[PDB]
């Protein structure tokens, strides 16, 4: 028949299978000379070909870990499961495609980690006063949602260098508030204070002994603190199995990368942890501010949800910044931080009201398409996200993996993961672009004439110079007429 | 496509940021030409000054030795008994270097001074101007408007440039609560009014931007500067980048060069992209109108998937007679490479008739050692496909090499007629000079006397026997030319073979007469600019008993190769063939 596989003279199985996914190959020598060895699967059975001889590999997806979704987050940490199936293996042919489904559930009562990162410029003295007992109030409110709350604290002002820092008289270095006849701490870049702990009373104990500082310019060095609180896992104390909330409170504009050049800092931010045993960000005066791209990368790697709790005068600015950083939300902070608790509680609700998927280590030969079955049994095509959810909701995505060619490496596993969650689905892709019969072909086979060609999968494959179906002659010396 | 890759490397003291700022020095008093390299952190011999920085003058010929040029040799001045008037330590002298003819301008953006009214440390910034045997200090921002709200934190000299009319342009991004400021003074006034005993000098013909409303604070006007005429009056106008303006969207201001009146504004598209980090004004498409280039090193692009990634972007705006601008954008090629960090007009690199521009990605490339992209101008604008890639060679000691962080071109140091390029690698304290190779344009001719070969024609005689065989003549010609310094005559190796399309090891139809071969090789010497030099060879077809194929037409293929080794000049710089001209030519002939 005029099938696609018959449109060209494929050399052997190695090429017959690569023509199209429904092409098939017959290896029997009894195959009549008038029947092409490459054709549709059913055709080879209409002709004389042993079913066991027909190779015709097919694509499949196998589930390897298929633990059920958990009900509530409390209990054994190793048992809580939010994504199923956890591992699947894909075998597929060149330019082939397969479909598999992934279910995502936001389990209730999940452990939560809150790191409170606070701006301590002079305008935040009243804010610091108002939150002196936020630990107990925060513990009381979060009790309705999670039973394993942990909280921590940290502070930032700006890079302690000119022109940001006061250096004019000698005494201003020790008390930058001298000219207004009052005392305050010397400026500091970033300062880790309290490691994430479930002793909420320690949050009250530690925040009462903090003091504000004073810088010259309006923009703050917050992004340095955001970077450091992310990549310093050991000191901050992030739990691998928990929801990570990074609360960032400020009432002023923010410095951005390449601003440090004015201060003589030209070294790009490396994204490493530089918080020493004194809990101060040592590289503050040496490394430039991080860029939004690096911050986003590090947040994604560590599964951190960043919340901007900023005052009215900068809410629009931080909303625009959040547009560029997936997994972040903005809230309006009062001029004295009196509403920070409700802001945090609302932000936590919004964060777990949305499911978004991300992929890592995807081979360049593969492409993915997503169909989202958000909420009830209705599908929104072409979306890898679903919104309007509530804690406990279960969402299902349907994914199609598409090939491009046939890579030399036959295993290029990759990962599919919801944003902000540790649980992930690992795809063990195996490119099946090969023929098993090739390994047992006779080299320099006398099956062909004079050993001129290898007997590849039931058909001659001539060596250099030789031609012909039986590899009879070294030259043609042949006329169709 | 013509920069050489056997360059000259200059090394400075370790940790000096040698190569942070680079420029050429072309004094009119002598034929010698030198490089200028800034080392803002270099320790100096100034009494009691630590890491004051210095500028080094490196010669190209001879041993290629770098030596400092003494702008200043004194410590901090005293306002009164043991109370310093200045703080030169860590002043970053040489962070910006610009020269024009025999004038050298270098600035120290981080120079702090103790105001005359109070004991203070305000980074006003200072510059030094050397015009031959005489040196004068120039600190426009060291005025009596001393405060953060005035221009005490001006950091004057953060960026600088020279206009055609011997007028300086200086930008201080810290004036007026970091709104920024542009200050322009005539070089004549700067020199003639200098007085070492006056600390706040007033220049009569100064042009400076004034303070604005508080909404504009922290805009950093003057972060980068450039000059070019944008209203058609012969006077260079001022172009400055404002990376933090418009809620950090970035902005670029153009000010009239005669009265500092505003002309145009450019605005960025993405927040925090630092649109305006670098700016350049050069004519890229053969018009009298200069074109504006703006860099956005941190611009985040959206890949095939919806995920954003930081690649950088450069905005190209072609000036039009009506005052409008036609804008197109180039995106970076690698993530976190900061494409667009530095932009350096190259002049007409290959003498194509259109100026060329270089764009740097100091953190891209393998091992993140830095990459520089060369783009060629066209009548329709800039060619969006880079014609060459320059890669950093030195690995990091303790800091990214930053190869390409600073660049400068548009000057022909070896007088071969093609402008060269200097690239800074302050991360490893090195600067490298790339020389432009002469470009040779070649036109190749190839034809066969009979278009169609009839086999019954037997005019030619088989040499060495009485046989008569059908024959034909193939004539090939070679003409070469190129601007700049080139040898008068060039050697080309011409390779001829026929029946090329069917050369699968099978039978060959045609054959050369005298050599009895299907191929021919001739070493041909051609003189630049001469008429088409030609040679002719006689080839014939084999008898009918040899081959059957009467369908596939006979094909003639020609390939020529330039002998670069001989054509190299006395300094070892080899020419190069034009990129677009094909390296081969072929013609078809039928058999009947």
């Amino acid at each position: 028949g005029p099938n696609i596989c018959t449109t060209r003279g494929v050399s052997s199985c190695q090429q017959c299978l690569a023509v199209s996914p429904m092409c098939a190959w017959c290896s029997d020598e009894a195959l009549p000379l008038g029947s092409p060895r490459c054709d549709l699967k059913e055709n080879l059975l209409k002709d004389n070909c042993a079913p066991e001889s027909i190779e015709f590999p097919v694509s499949e997806a196998r589930v390897l870990e298929d633990r059920p979704l958990s009900d509530k987050g409390s209990g054994d940490s190793s048992q809580v499961t939010q994504v199923s199936p956890q591992r699947i293996a894909l075998r597929l042919r060149p330019d082939d495609s397969k479909n598999f489904s992934i279910q995502v559930r936001q389990v209730e009562d999940y452990p939560v980690d809150i790191y409170y990162l606070m701006d301590l410029s002079y305008s935040m003295k009243d804010d610091l006063w108002s939150i002196q007992n936020l630990g107990t109030k925060l513990a009381t409110q979060m009790r309705k949602l999670t039973s394993n709350l942990r909280i921590g604290f940290g502070a930032f002002v700006d890079k302690p260098v000119s022109p940001y820092m006061y250096i004019s008289p000698p005494e201003a270095l020790e008390n930058p508030c001298y000219d207004m006849k009052t005392t305050c701490l010397p400026m500091f870049g970033y300062k880790h204070v309290l490691t994430l702990t479930d002793q909420v009373t320690r949050f009250n104990e530690e925040v009462k002994k903090q003091s504000v500082s004073r810088n010259r310019d309006a923009p703050e060095g917050g992004f340095d603190a955001i970077m450091q609180a992310t990549v310093c896992d050991e000191k901050i104390g992030w739990r691998n199995d928990a929801s990570h909330l990074l609360v960032f409170t400020t009432d002023a504009k923010t410095h951005i990368a390449l601003d440090g050049r004015l201060a003589g800092i030209v070294q790009p931010n490396d994204g490493q942890c530089h918080v020493g045993s004194d809990n101060h960000y040592s590289a503050s005066t040496t490394m430039d501010y991080p860029s939004l791209g690096l911050m986003t990368e590090k947040l994604s790697q560590k599964n951190i949800n960043l919340i901007f709790a900023v005052t009215e005068n900068v809410v629009n600015l931080y909303q625009n910044y959040s547009e560029l950083i997936p997994g972040t939300t903005v809230g309006v902070l009062s001029m004295d931080s009196s509403n920070v608790l409700q802001l945090i509680v609302d932000a936590y609700g919004k964060i777990r009201s949305k499911v978004e998927l991300e992929v890592r280590d995807l081979p360049e030969e593969l492409s993915l398409s997503f169909n989202a079955t958000c909420l009830n049994n209705e599908v929104i095509p072409g979306l890898k996200s679903c919104m309007g959810l509530k804690i406990g909701d279960t969402v299902s995505f349907s994914i199609e993996a598409k090939v491009r060619g046939c890579p030399q490496e036959k295993e290029k596993s990759f990962t599919i993961k919801p944003v902000g969650f540790k649980d992930s689905l690992i795809v063990q892709v195996t490119f099946d672009c090969d023929c098993a019969c090739q390994a047992q072909a006779e080299p320099n086979s006398h099956r062909c004439n004079n050993g001129n060609g290898t007997f590849e999968c039931g058909v001659c494959r001539c060596g250099p110079g030789w031609l012909g179906s039986q590899c009879e002659c070294s030259e043609e010396d042949y006329r169709p007429s | 496509n013509l920069d050489v890759d056997s360059p000259a490397e200059y090394s400075g003291p370790e940790g000096s940021y040698f190569g942070f700022a680079v420029d050429f020095f072309v004094p009119s008093a002598s034929s010698r030409m030198f490089l200028l390299v800034g080392a803002p952190k270099a320790n100096t011999t100034q009494p009691g000054i630590v890491e004051g920085g210095q500028v080094l003058k490196c010669d190209w010929s001879s041993t290629r030795r770098c030596q400092p040029i003494e702008f200043d040799a004194t410590g901090n001045r005293d306002y009164a008994k043991d109370d310093p008037l200045e703080f030169k330590s860590h002043q970053w002298f040489g962070a910006s270097v610009r020269s024009k003819q025999d004038k050298i301008l270098a600035c120290a953006p981080l120079y702090h001074w103790r105001t005359e009214m109070k004991q203070e440390r305000e980074p006003v910034g200072t510059c030094f101007l050397q015009d031959g045997t005489k040196t004068v200090e120039y600190a426009p921002c060291r005025s009596q408007d001393i405060d953060a709200d005035g221009q005490g934190f001006c950091q004057g000299g953060f960026s600088i440039d020279f206009t055609k009319a011997d007028r300086v342009l200086l930008g201080g991004p810290g004036s007026f609560y970091w709104q920024g400021q542009l200050i322009s003074d005539q070089v004549a006034e700067i020199v003639s009014k200098y007085d070492p005993n006056v600390y706040s000098i007033k220049y009569n013909n100064q042009l400076a931007t004034r303070t604005a409303q508080a909404i504009f604070d922290d805009s950093y006007l003057g972060y980068s500067v450039a000059v070019g005429d944008f209203n058609g009056d012969g006077i260079d106008d001022f172009v400055s980048g404002v990376p933090r303006a418009a809620r950090t969207l970035g902005m670029v201001y153009i000010y009239d060069g005669k009265n500092m009146s505003s002309l145009y504004n450019f605005t960025g598209e993405q927040m925090a992209a630092y649109f305006g980090f670098s700016v350049a004004a050069t004519d890229i498409n053969g018009d009298d109108y200069a074109d504006v280039f703006i860099g956005a090193p941190l611009f985040m692009d959206r890949g095939s998937d919806g995920k954003l990634q930081e690649v950088g972007q450069v905005s190209v705006s072609l000036q039009r007679a009506s005052g409008d601008f036609q804008t197109t954008k180039l995106n970076g090629f690698e993530v976190f490479a900061r494409f667009g960090s530095a932009i350096a007009p190259l002049g007409d690199l290959d003498q194509d008739g259109f100026n060329d521009i270089a764009i740097a990605a100091p953190y891209g490339g393998e091992d993140k050692k830095g990459i520089v992209y060369i783009f060629n101008g066209r009548s329709t604008g800039l060619n969006a496909v880079p014609s060459q890639i320059l890669e950093g060679q030195w690995a990091a000691r303790s800091m990214p090499p930053s190869f390409g962080y600073s660049m400068k071109g548009a000057t022909d140091i070896d007088k071969n007629g093609y402008p060269d390029l200097i690239v800074g690698a302050f991360g490893v304290d090195r600067a490298i000079l790339y020389r432009a190779r002469p470009v040779i344009t070649v036109n190749a001719g190839l034809e066969v006397y009979p278009s169609i070969l009839n086999q019954d024609n037997k005019t030619c005689s088989l040499p060495g026997t009485a046989l008569k065989v059908s024959c034909f003549n193939v004539r090939f010609c070679l003409k070469a030319d190129g601007k700049g310094v080139l040898p008068r005559k060039l050697n080309f190796q011409v390779e001829l073979l026929l029946d090329k399309l069917k050369q699968k090891g099978a039978i060959r139809r045609a054959l050369f007469l005298y050599s009895r071969s299907p191929s021919h090789s001739k070493n041909m010497t051609i003189s630049r600019g001469g008429l088409m030099q030609c040679e002719e060879l006689i080839a014939y077809l084999r008898d009918e008993s040899e081959f059957r194929d009467k369908l596939t037409p006979i094909t003639i293929f020609m390939e020529y190769r330039l002998d670069y080794r001989t054509a190299a000049d006395t300094t070892g710089l080899q020419p190069i063939l034009n990129q677009f001209t094909p390296a081969n030519i072929s013609r078809q002939a039928h058999i009947l």
